[PDB]
């Protein structure tokens, strides 16, 4: 075994350690956009804890919380850099596996090819 | 206006003071509280107050349907919000609004309308 | 988003009245620092102030600090 | 000095030469809505209350019962 | 205004586009070094012709 | 040339797990006899015994730490924590963070079974 | 204890432990279900788990022993001795 | 909401919806002044 | 010894692991009649707006400045 | 900083405004360091006939940016 | 074959034929776009992809130049840099300044390739002014604003391609093309709003969104989509309690980057005709009530009605998790109860196809699978209806593909061709020993889809016998290779029910309840729970069993629990939290949990990790999140399951049904949203912008 236990020397309360699971991942590629900078990052968030993420105030409107890493986002450059950090400082962890476009041949010319038979369907463009 | 409060009394308050506007009584959004709820909710503080000073801007929803509609030759009408007085822009980005359909077409900006001469 | 400034770091610096400023920027490509060190001159000048002052009565302690006029704002950073 | 109707407050500070009641015609704003000056009435009744323009969010069910014919 | 960057008709950005030029952060080891030395530079080479050469870099790296 | 304060020790990094535990020590013992000293300096509403029952179980947290690096971290945590106490620096509030146990019960109910965390959303 | 109400047996799809149940399974499911006719008979699969059966008699009281034999036939008395020490 | 975004307090809170009329605006624009610093980026920001 | 943070504080605030607001938070107790210190709860939440960061890399890879003297030579093709 | 990492050149007209207001701000300090030395000192008059040349000092301030004192005129770029 | 060549001097290779954009994808290079995606068809009107290729003159378009071996291409010469401003002076000519009210804003490819590959500053100030154009009404669901087309046809390429809508064209000529119908008309199809996430501009737009937020402000959390057994995964963004849009996110084993509009629209219903508080039922009136006192009340309706053995009917209807079901079925059973039971109409006993083997129940041939079909055959069912996605996937099989499909069922208006054959068992029998019995034999990957309304009749046993007599009787859909027997659920709660058991004995099956637990159902009939029974809702939505019930319990949506949920493939994905639950709203397995210690027992489980050895104990592909697994117990399960104990039910002449009667409005999140109303209304078969007159 024999990772060094940072938690102890951190000054952080040991609820993060004992409670509080985090998530380590990639951010998916947007839909809305095509580009993939973004991505290429391990970031690390804590998962929610129900009573004290967030509730609406009676005077103004604003949102309040309790929840005192509802913003921390740590990055990383790779999944094992991650993994050892949480553990050092003990956290507990899952994984989230990315999921990548598979590669397929994409060709101009299947666009204007023979049908033989019947359409199947009617191109516009 | 008599409001029911949650706790099983009542709220008066007079009617001039229960429109979401001095022009205006309904709300002209689904997310808009309306000044009753708004009482029933948070008279605690509005207990000892004055309803008569505090601050009861007209609205612009009304404000903008009496501005008469505007007409033009072609299918499109430019606005800009232009004050044409004092120096600068001073108003809001060019926006050429088609205005082939039958009916009137504001701009997303300003609510102005346009139409094509008929 | 602001703009994206080039991955790098850099120490400048100028001859600010109280002295030699400084920061200490890093950037990532982002449109963010990640980090940002201010050099405080008055730092420096009230940790020297063991050394200057040693010796010396309280009324010239009260005129050491006032030479180097010590804005403490920044020497808290 | 919140009893200084605007203009003035401005004119009283330098900000100008000329002053609302000699400043001309197309420099004055136009107004769809009457005017209506009240001052900082902190202190009084007539402070401003703060308030929610929205509602809650989260809009929840106004029960009906049903019955198992 | 300033006129070459007023100019409409031949002032392209990807001339006048001075961040996107930024100068490298230049890194160097002691391996790096050390083939300065035992070979030289583009300037000033000591380096032998052809594959020979390459992998005489290659002992280096 | 800037000197060192008054209980200032020079941070040294032992070699060994048998010379930090003599320096560990050594600050127990200088906590033990300075909490009459935390008592005067902070006005305190409790016992000098309660006191070194804190020290005792402060010290019995990091018991059980076999790492050598961490142990010496602590230990010089533990000297700065000293320094701030027995010099008047700390005011009573950032002393009594310390001694949470001695200040009145905080109301009635505290969840210690499953069914009270979830009528109140803890669980 | 009144009556088995569930079983379910866990084991590898390709593993070298799990081989002699995966015969078990293939060859005496539709005898045991039939010698267990009021039973949830469950077969569920996953690459890597030790086999193992898990039986369920009454009032959620559960029952577990691993199956990490080398024979069909070790496999029937081992289930049924589970399914009998209630 | 560029002035929510800009602003360095992070004073200002807004919500919008699609108004009666089909237009874009408002039904809520709140300002903490106690949080606000004072730095006009909100009236160098707002494109109206 | 510390010479920024407060004189009890527990923990090292630049650490990227470090929330922004920290852990605790203070007020007066009028009961105890004392500045105490308490678990963190905000009346607004902080907002990041680092979600808004770009998707397409900003500024593409920039232009070596290294004198000819420090560069590795290349061998001459024959 | 911003700059030299950003790899732009301000204009000229930017480079003296900047210089100028520097030095308005090196008066600005240096007023209210040596006559704070002197008021510590015991010395409360030249404080007071040198606040006014700093308050004249400030209408340039509020001119060009909005603000008294906090001003945010200068800008990467 | 995989060539090889060179891109800014990097070396890399991929196969022939391919697009030398996918090339540089390949080696990192970033290369701009907005006419190609990769989903879609390739096409050259956007002129933004251009690169310096020494082999040609002019640049040339990467979206549409195929790789050869030995071709260099250079990405960063002037000529590039100077194209591609050029072309992006030209886009933005005629682009209106809308940035604020545009919803793209922070989230557009225009500003960001703009800024990063075009001009600081414009040269058109000409008088006479941008163009203009009209808005069209396209429906609810989306929202145009049309001077924002860039004539990018991606939304024509998708409609006519991956959905079947070929109502969306290309009018006009020239500077005044416009993408329209025509004439009014409605985009009639379930995958509409992947139109709104395909489109760079904003000129499509989700209208119940339309204005609400702004990209910066949402805290984007990854989660699965309940609607739908297929586990569509996804992208909501929150800004704090709300729950502002969903958005799909990528799985090219599952939904290859598409969802349903039930599922982008659904949530306008987790914000509204919600369950807030604990409710109890005094008369003809709800009274609000505590947490205590209504636990207490359901303890107290155990101890006085003394239900014995099977008269504690446990429900769980759709849109549950499987930790929640775990905690209903361990605490039922502690009672002495083994009556758990489906919402669906014949959930009272046990299914016809056996939970025995996972195979028997599940899509085996996984949905990647359909890529790789030559014949197919759906008895009872309508993947338009359920899982939309896949019938996406079916018609992108038949076209670049030999792909021959037949149907047993009601006549279906499906996205392709399928050849109808009947509606009845007796056409069943007749097409699988037929015809295309012998096209299914002679196919090298076929497949055999059934509904699960099939399931849920009473001679499901005839129909599934006959399957499994002609899947074991035929190699071709069953071998060591390829299962071509699949069952298509159309919710996400019953694959993880089965898997954990949870279906009725028939010793229960047969009893009259006394007590009636019915966790997140609502399709209920009144006539499954008599009126003498005590009544105890679980859901996070009133909309049928809360006005049944005595008792009435909030549970959390899935937005509000890290949930797992396994799909038709027996996929186990897990869920994210994206909000707490609102109110006096708890997880469901902690207040099993306590109700259970209320009553006369208790669960030996306290917090999430004893939960999850629980799951592992129950079946261990649970806790293996994203991993598909193959079976070995092919034969055996069509043996001892379909065939056997299927022989004494009759067949029936009772024509088939369609299961869904309405996409829109099928469960309790989509009744509560007015958006599913307003589109029910609409895109409704009987109104005339729904039909083109063809
Ligand atoms: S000027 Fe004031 S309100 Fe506007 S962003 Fe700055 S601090 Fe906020
Ligand atoms: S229009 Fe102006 S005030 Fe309104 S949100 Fe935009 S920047 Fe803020
Ligand atoms: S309508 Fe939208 S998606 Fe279609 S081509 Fe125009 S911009 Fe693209
Ligand atoms: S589509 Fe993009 S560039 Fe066009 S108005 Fe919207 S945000 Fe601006
Ligand atoms: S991406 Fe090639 S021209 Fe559109
Ligand atoms: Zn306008």
């Amino acid at each position: 075994d024999n990772v060094p236990a940072h938690e102890i020397v951190s000054g952080a309360p040991a609820e993060l350690s004992r409670n509080r699971v985090v998530r380590i991942y990639q951010q998916a590629k947007p839909a809305t956009q095509s580009g993939e900078y973004g991505t290429f990052a391990w970031r690390l968030d804590w998962d929610i804890v129900d009573v004290a993420n967030r509730w609406e105030n009676d005077l103004i409107g604003w949102q309040s919380s309790g929840d005192y890493m509802q913003a921390t986002q740590m990055k990383f450059t790779s999944k094992e850099s991650a993994i050892k950090f949480a553990n050092k400082q003990g956290w507990d962890f899952y994984i989230q596996e990315p999921h990548h476009r598979k590669f397929r041949v994409k060709q101009y010319a299947n666009n204007f090819v023979h049908s033989y038979g019947k359409l199947k369907h009617i191109r516009t463009k | 206006k008599s409001i029911i409060s949650y706790n099983g009394n009542t709220i008066e308050i007079p009617e001039e003071y229960t429109k979401q506007a001095p022009n205006r009584d309904s709300t002209w959004a689904p997310a808009q509280a309306s000044k009753t709820e708004i009482y029933k909710n948070n008279m605690v503080r509005f207990e000892q107050k004055d309803l008569s000073k505090q601050p009861m801007p007209y609205a612009g929803i009304e404000l903008i349907a009496q501005q008469p509609v505007r007409f033009v030759h072609g299918n499109t009408a430019v606005c800009d919000g232009a004050n044409h007085n004092g120096p600068g822009a001073q108003g809001h980005p060019k926006i050429f609004i088609n205005v082939d359909a039958p009916g009137s077409h504001a701009c997303q900006y300003c609510g102005t309308r346009y139409e094509k001469e008929h | 988003k602001g703009y994206s400034v080039p991955p790098g770091e850099t120490y400048t610096a100028i001859e600010a009245p109280k002295g030699e400023m400084g920061v200490y920027v890093v950037s990532d490509g982002s449109e963010r620092p990640y980090k940002c060190k201010i050099r405080a001159p008055g730092f420096a000048h009230l940790g020297a102030f063991d050394h200057i002052a040693r010796g010396h009565f309280l009324p010239d302690a009260v005129a050491i600090i006032g030479t180097m006029d010590l804005v403490f704002g920044e020497v808290d950073r | 000095m919140s009893q200084v109707e605007p203009g003035w407050h401005f004119w009283l500070g330098y900000g100008v030469d000329t002053a609302p009641c000699n400043t001309p015609k197309e420099k004055l704003p136009i107004r769809a809505y009457p005017y209506k000056f009240q001052p900082n009435y902190t202190g009084t009744p007539g402070a401003f209350v703060t308030y929610n323009t929205l509602k809650p969010k989260i809009s929840a069910w106004e029960p009906v019962t049903k019955q198992r014919s | 205004s300033s006129y070459p960057t007023n100019d409409i008709a031949e002032n392209p950005y990807w001339k006048r586009d001075h961040r996107r030029a930024y100068p490298q952060t230049a890194f160097f080891d002691q391996k790096t070094v050390t083939g300065l030395l035992e070979l030289g530079s583009e300037a000033t080479p000591r380096i032998a012709d052809g594959e020979a050469g390459t992998k005489a870099l290659a002992n280096i790296a | 040339a800037i000197i060192a304060t008054a209980f200032a020790e020079t941070v040294k990094f032992s070699g060994s797990k048998q010379e930090l535990q003599k320096r560990t020590l050594a600050l127990y013992r200088q906590f033990l006899r300075g909490a009459p000293t935390f008592a005067d300096l902070y006005e305190v509403q409790f016992s000098i015994p309660t006191i070194r029952t804190k020290i005792r179980q402060e010290f019995e947290r990091h018991r059980f730490v076999d790492d050598l690096s961490i142990q010496n971290v602590l230990y010089a945590k533990g000297h700065m924590e000293y320094q701030e106490c027995i010099n008047f620096w700390k005011q009573q509030a950032q002393f009594l963070k310390y001694f949470p146990e001695e200040d009145d019960i905080q109301g009635r109910h505290q969840p210690s079974n499953f069914v009270d965390k979830f009528l109140k959303n803890r669980a | 204890s009144a009556a088995l109400r569930e079983i379910r047996f866990h084991l590898c799809q390709n593993g070298s432990s799990s081989a002699p149940l995966r015969q078990f399974v293939k060859n005496q499911i539709g005898a045991f279900q039939k010698a267990n006719p009021s039973t949830k008979v469950l077969v569920r699969e996953a690459n890597g788990v030790k086999p193992i059966v898990f039986a369920r008699f009454d009032h959620g009281h559960e029952s577990k022993i691993g199956l990490d034999v080398s024979s069909e036939k070790e496999v029937a008395e081992r289930v049924k001795s589970l399914i009998e020490a209630k | 909401k560029l002035c929510e975004a800009i602003c360095p307090a992070l004073a200002i809170t807004i919500d919008a919806e699609e108004r009666i009329d089909g237009s874009r605006r408002t039904t809520k624009y709140d300002i903490d002044m106690t949080k606000c610093i004072y730095c006009g980026y909100c009236q160098e920001s707002c494109p109206v | 010894r510390r010479i920024m943070t407060d004189y009890g504080f527990e923990g090292h605030p630049l650490r990227k692991d470090f929330p922004l607001t920290g852990y605790t938070e203070v007020r007066w107790d009028e009961e105890k009649r004392r500045v105490v210190y308490e678990p963190l709860e905000l009346t607004q939440a902080f907002r990041n707006f680092s979600a808004g960061s770009t998707a397409w890399e900003p500024v593409g890879p920039g232009r070596d400045d290294r004198p000819d003297s420090f560069k590795l030579p290349t061998p001459k093709p024959e | 900083a911003v700059e030299k990492l950003l790899n732009v050149e301000v204009p000229l007209r930017g480079k003296y405004i900047r210089t100028m207001f520097g030095e308005i701000t090196r008066v600005l300090n240096h007023l209210m360091s040596v006559c704070s030395h002197a008021m510590d000192v015991g010395a409360l008059t030249p404080f007071l006939w040198g606040f006014e040349e700093r308050e004249k000092l400030m209408e340039f301030y509020e001119r060009v940016s909005g603000a008294r004192l906090h001003a945010a005129y200068v800008r990467p770029g | 074959a995989e060539i090889e060549l060179t891109i800014d001097g990097h070396k890399v290779s991929i196969e022939a034929g391919s697009a030398l954009i996918q090339a540089c994808e390949k080696a990192g290079v970033t290369v701009p776009r907005y006419c190609y995606h990769d989903k879609l068809a390739i096409a050259g009107n956007c002129r933004m992809c251009l690169v310096d290729v020494e082999r040609a003159p002019k640049p040339v378009a990467s979206c549409a130049y195929p790789v050869a071996p030995g071709m260099v291409v250079r990405t960063d010469t002037e000529r590039v840099k100077q194209a591609r401003e050029n072309v992006m002076e030209m886009m933005l000519q005629n682009h209106p300044l809308d940035c604020p009210v545009c919803d793209q804003g922070g989230e557009c490819d225009l500003q960001d390739q703009s800024m990063r590959y075009g001009r600081d500053r414009g040269r058109f100030t000409e008088i006479t002014g941008k163009r203009s154009t009209e808005d069209k009404n396209i429906g609810p669901l989306v929202k145009t604003s049309m001077n924002r087309c860039i004539h990018c046809t991606r939304c024509v390429r998708f409609a006519n391609d991956i959905a079947g809508a070929p109502e969306l064209g290309s009018s006009g000529r020239g500077n005044d093309m416009q993408i329209g119908t025509y004439l009014e008309k409605n985009l009639n199809t379930e995958l509409s709003g992947n139109v709104i996430d395909l489109c760079p501009v904003g000129a499509l737009t989700n209208k119940p969104y339309a204005f609400r937020a702004r990209p910066w402000e949402l805290k984007k959390t990854e989660s699965i989509d309940v609607m739908d057994a297929v586990g569509s995964n996804i992208r909501i963004d929150s800004k704090g309690v709300e729950v502002m849009r969903v958005i799909p996110r990528v799985h090219e084993d599952v939904n290859e980057e598409w969802i349903n509009d039930k599922s982008r629209f659904a949530c306008d219903g987790l914000k509204t005709q919600r369950l807030t508080t604990p409710l109890i039922r005094v008369g003809d009136k709800f009274v609000n009530a505590t947490w205590d006192d209504a636990l207490s009340t359901i303890a107290k309706a155990y101890q006085q009605k003394a239900p014995k053995g099977d008269e504690f009917k446990a429900v769980a209807g759709a849109l549950v998790e499987v930790e929640s079901m775990v905690a209903l079925k361990d605490m039922t059973n502690a009672l002495g109860s083994e009556n758990t039971t489906t919402d669906t109409p014949n959930g009272n006993s046990a299914p016809a196809h056996g939970i025995t083997f996972r195979s028997n129940y599940l899509f085996n041939s996984s949905i990647a699978g359909i890529e790789d079909a030559d014949a197919i055959l759906l008895v009872g069912t309508n993947p338009r209806r359920e899982a939309a996605v896949m019938n996406a996937r079916i018609r992108k099989a038949w076209l670049r593909q030999e792909l021959e499909i037949a149907s047993v069922g009601p006549t279906l208006d499906a996205t392709f061709d399928v050849a109808e054959l009947g509606n009845t068992h007796a056409d069943l029998e007749k097409a699988l020993s037929g015809e295309f019995g012998e096209v299914l034999k002679n196919a090298k990957n076929p497949l055999i889809i059934v509904g699960s309304g099939i399931t849920d009749r009473e001679d499901a046993g005839a129909f599934f016998n006959t399957i499994g007599k002609f899947v074991e009787s035929t190699p071709s859909v069953l071998n060591e290779n390829w299962n071509g027997y699949n069952v298509l659920q159309r919710s996400a709660s019953r694959a993880g029910a089965y898997d954990i058991g949870f279906t009725p004995s028939d010793e229960a099956s047969k009893t009259t309840p006394k007590m009636v637990w019915l966790l997140g159902a609502d399709e209920v009939a009144a006539s499954d729970i008599p009126a003498d029974a005590f009544v105890v809702y679980q859901g996070h939505n009133g909309d049928v069993g809360a006005q049944f019930a005595d008792v009435v319990l909030p549970g959390a949506a899935y937005t509000e629990k890290a949930g797992t949920y396994v799909n038709t493939e027996g996929r186990s994905q897990i869920s994210r939290a994206a909000t707490g639950p609102p109110g006096g709203a708890r997880e469901d397995w902690k207040i099993l949990r306590a109700v259970s210690e209320y009553l006369g027992v208790a669960l030996p489980y306290e917090d999430a990790y004893e939960v999850r050895d629980r799951l592992a104990e129950i079946s261990p592909s649970l806790v293996r999140y994203d991993l598909v697994e193959p079976t070995v117990f092919g034969d055996v399960a069509v043996q001892h399951s379909l065939v056997g104990p299927n022989g004494s039910v009759t067949p029936s002449s009772a024509p088939l049904t369609e299961t869904i009667e309405n996409f829109y409005m099928t469960d309790s999140i989509s009744r509560s949203s007015p958006t599913m109303a307003k589109s029910s209304i609409a895109f409704n078969k009987d109104n005339k912008k729904n039909q083109a007159f063809a």
